[PDB]
């Protein structure tokens, strides 16, 4: 299986490629919130991506899809 | 200190003015700005038009003196009678000056008197000098008249230009408090993370700090508001009046001005179009836009600070911090705007302003999108991104930093993701600035619901 | 709250008995905890040797029962004879047991009486869990007596065992105030730093406030002491007494324990030996010291926070700052302290020490190093450290990060340089802690000028 | 000429290498105060050096040279 960390926990995936929307509701995050979605790879910097683009867990790398909130609006 | 005049000007504007001045030949250039007015508490040239006299078209354009057409003094005039504007001649360092037309040549005081019978209003005559420091008089009545107390320009770096001045103090030392001892300050929301923004500029010695909010202490935020206290909550002591005694009692002077009030009144704006730095540390994405409009108008650099801790259940674990944030947004009069960084959208703002019933039924239909989940603030946050405000303004008027100031327009950091991003404001796209040293002009802020009539 | 008993325990200790106590067969197994105490406001067990019962050495290791030599009973009575140490029985979840000897076998009670009979002090039975929790009671008089409070862990992660408790709540929840509620904290330094450092506590809800201090408030400090006012300043306010009454004014309560003295007291030391977190935001290397060997002896968790702002002439500009600097340190017991970090070292301390004359001669001499020139503190830099430093405790009492907490054992800033770097607890290379668990053994802290005698 | 950035001001030198104590006496920062000595180069991590080291600037890259107080304890 191919693993991927998503907000810090590590969750095991059954396909060598998950979609970003389906590895965010594995996580227990909502897709349709308003997300700032970045993908990070040893090596590179962090990559902006969409809600529906499909990533490969086969990547060598990958280290951790992590979302921040794409509004941060509290006094 | 709370009556000072001002003139500013943006940075596009002193940029390609400072470049017209200071070509590289060593002689002299001029140009005239074009400027609308605010009339407050203290009058405010807002520096809106530049025009520029071409070096081909001068005649004794020597290191100290230049001679140029008055043709171009007549076009200001015209441009500035619809509104009645403000007409300010520059010229370079010396600053000595004809203005030659068809039939004879105007000294420097017969052209101010000229500019005033054109238009009824205050003029005025400056000079820049190569580093663009800019010194600058007024002429009421067409008649040598009070000299400019501040001319200054908020750019990447914030420029003040004082005329009892006569160097530049580093970064907190007793030169940056007496800057900060003349200008005004004002805080927009003062709660949790304002109440900290107010803490620190009245510490660090602003003469006069305004401070805009409509709610009170309460037992809730006795855990986030400084200064506050139980009697305060028991009382539902106004914040504003609140920590209006507080700052009294810290300066041992009463510098601050309580405004019991939302921003989205006259009221609020146009006491805060008075201040020379804006503080927005509201919670509400309507309250986000009016900073943004009276921050283009009234040409005074913001920053906005924004915090969140977001929430979701997590399948196994359950219940869990998404994530931990902070925002710190410097918008300069010109610049990028919060609207171009979508800090504030028509559908957030729409969506804030939805009952409770109509929020429902809105985001069932797909129309609206779902409000996230949070945890409670927490005064952490709250001070790691409200020091970061400060911080932000001081290292902009002293620069202190081992990059250049646009490099950080934006800033964001996670405390759960340990990370803080940096946005340079070359990488953010800008609409048209229709509101840009608009002022006053009515509908106030080009909203109607604060309009006078 | 106060007067509240405690049960610490290294991680080093916890880590091992863990281990012994859950092998991975699914049954019991039990050991031996000798602790040291200390009997001020509250009374704290102490951890400092453990014995571990072989498997094999046991009779009827079943899933509830376990049957151990009296031997190794007999082992931890010779060990904790020379001081009176406690003895405390650890076992496995259920806890069922009985110690099995040459002669008959005793039961739960009467080998509690048995370990009173060799040793005239407090003695306990505990029980672990498979995750780690430990529930503990104690014996007086060989008798079943008062049930330990809470049994603490300050590791990596803090974790809070209460007796009253039977999930465990994130961040800045309602359950993470109540833990605060229950819970002392003291401040070493209340200016600057400190006094930020102090409200949040405050703020946070913690029960119990210490506050270790022999400044005054005074005009200089108006920018920086949180709650201090100008009356403060012209009547020499001590500083621990005007935040005292500060916190008494915000939580309703005189929940504030002002200390007018240095840390470098008898005084001190042992009234913040019965904190259980300490904040060093002192300003002197000996301060920093004093801190650590508290946090050491009385295995306290401690949280130093340092800010700097260098400044040097430059060739041609002239004085710039050098840099804006942060620091904070988190130390846990049995961990990497503050002198193996190089916080503080006997030169410096030697330094800091010298007299005027002395100073000089020594720089000439190329003996002492010279000290850096700085720039005036200000709020900003305070608050940016302060607000991370009670958040690296936030974090690790209710972790909310995506990396393990033992990652930030150190963090460095950077304001000037826009830079923040972490350092790994497992960098740290670790002296011989000989003040571990040692408590008020004289001399205090192992300091002559602190002794009794 | 071959220049490097010390403490964010570029400094040019005559020279192709440049110790670490001259460099920063070049920028009117002290050598023997308590620093710690951080090298930058574009595509790897800094590397912390010596005051008496031997830079090479012609070394492709090269960001900053930047020192932090070694000792920060003010309260």
């Amino acid at each position: 299986t191919w693993k991927l960390n998503i907000q810090g926990k590590e969750f095991t995936f059954d396909t060598p490629t998950v979609v970003i929307r389906d590895a965010v509701i594995r996580a227990g995050l909502n897709p349709n919130q308003a997300w700032h979605i970045f993908l990070k790879v040893e090596g590179q910097p962090k990559v902006e991506k969409n809600i529906d683009d499909v990533i490969d867990l086969r990547t060598p790398g990958i280290e951790k899809l992590r979302l921040t909130p794409k509004d941060v609006n509290n006094g | 200190a709370s009556s000072g005049n001002r003139l500013i000007l943006t940075q596009e504007l002193h940029t390609m003015l400072q470049k017209h001045l200071f070509p590289g030949d060593g002689k002299e250039a001029a140009a005239i700005l074009i400027c609308n007015r605010y009339e407050g508490g203290r009058l405010k040239l807002l520096a809106k038009e530049l025009i520029l006299v071409p070096y081909e078209e001068c005649k004794s354009r020597t290191s100290d003196f230049i001679a140029w057409p008055g043709n171009y003094l007549e076009k200001a005039i015209d441009v500035a009678e619809e509104k009645s504007m403000s007409i300010i001649l520059i010229h370079s360092h010396p600053g000595g000056f004809l203005v030659f037309s068809d039939t004879a040549d105007s000294s420097d005081m017969q052209t101010m008197q000229s500019l005033f019978q054109g238009v009824d209003a205050i003029h005025g005559s400056a000079i820049m000098i190569h580093s663009g420091e800019m010194r600058a008089r007024l002429y009421r009545e067409g008649k040598f008249a009070e000299n400019v107390e501040l001319v200054t320009v908020a750019g990447d770096d914030i420029h003040y230009w004082w005329d009892d001045k006569t160097l530049k103090p580093i970064a907190f030392t007793s030169g940056m408090t007496d800057t900060f001892q003349k200008l005004t300050a004002a805080i927009i929301g003062v709660s949790g993370t304002g109440s900290i923004v107010a803490e620190q500029v009245a510490r660090l010695g602003f003469g006069e700090i305004l401070l805009i909010d409509h709610d009170h202490i309460e037992k809730k935020n006795l855990n986030r508001i400084l200064n506050s206290t139980l009697k305060d909550a028991l009382s539902h002591r106004p914040k504003v009046d609140m920590f209006a005694e507080a700052i009294r009692c810290i300066r041992g002077e009463d510098i601050s001005r309580p405004i019991n009030n939302t921003i989205f009144s006259r009221e609020a704006v146009l006491a805060a179009a008075n201040a020379d730095v804006l503080f927005c540390c509201v919670d509400t994405y309507l309250a986000r836009m009016i900073a943004d409009r009276i921050a283009s108008s009234f040409l005074i650099p913001l920053l906005d600070v924004g915090v969140k801790i977001p929430t979701h259940v997590d399948p196994d674990d359950g219940r869990k911090i998404t994530d931990v944030t902070g925002r710190i947004d410097y918008v300069k009069p010109g610049g990028s705007t919060l609207s171009d960084r979508l800090v504030y959208t028509p559908e957030l703002i729409y969506r804030e302003n939805l009952n409770a019933e109509e929020y429902e039924e809105q985001l069932e239909r797909g129309y609206i999108t779902g409000v996230e989940e949070e945890a409670p603030s927490v005064i952490t946050l709250n001070m790691r991104a409200a020091s970061a405000c400060v911080s932000e303004f001081i290292a902009r008027c002293f620069p202190f930093r081992e990059y250049p100031n646009k490099r950080f327009t934006r800033t964001f950091f996670s405390l759960a993701g340990v990370e803080e991003d940096y946005i340079d404001e070359s990488s953010i796209t800008q609409a048209l600035n229709t509101r840009l040293a608009v002022g006053g002009e009515e509908p106030l802020l080009g909203l109607p619901e604060l309009g006078d009539k």
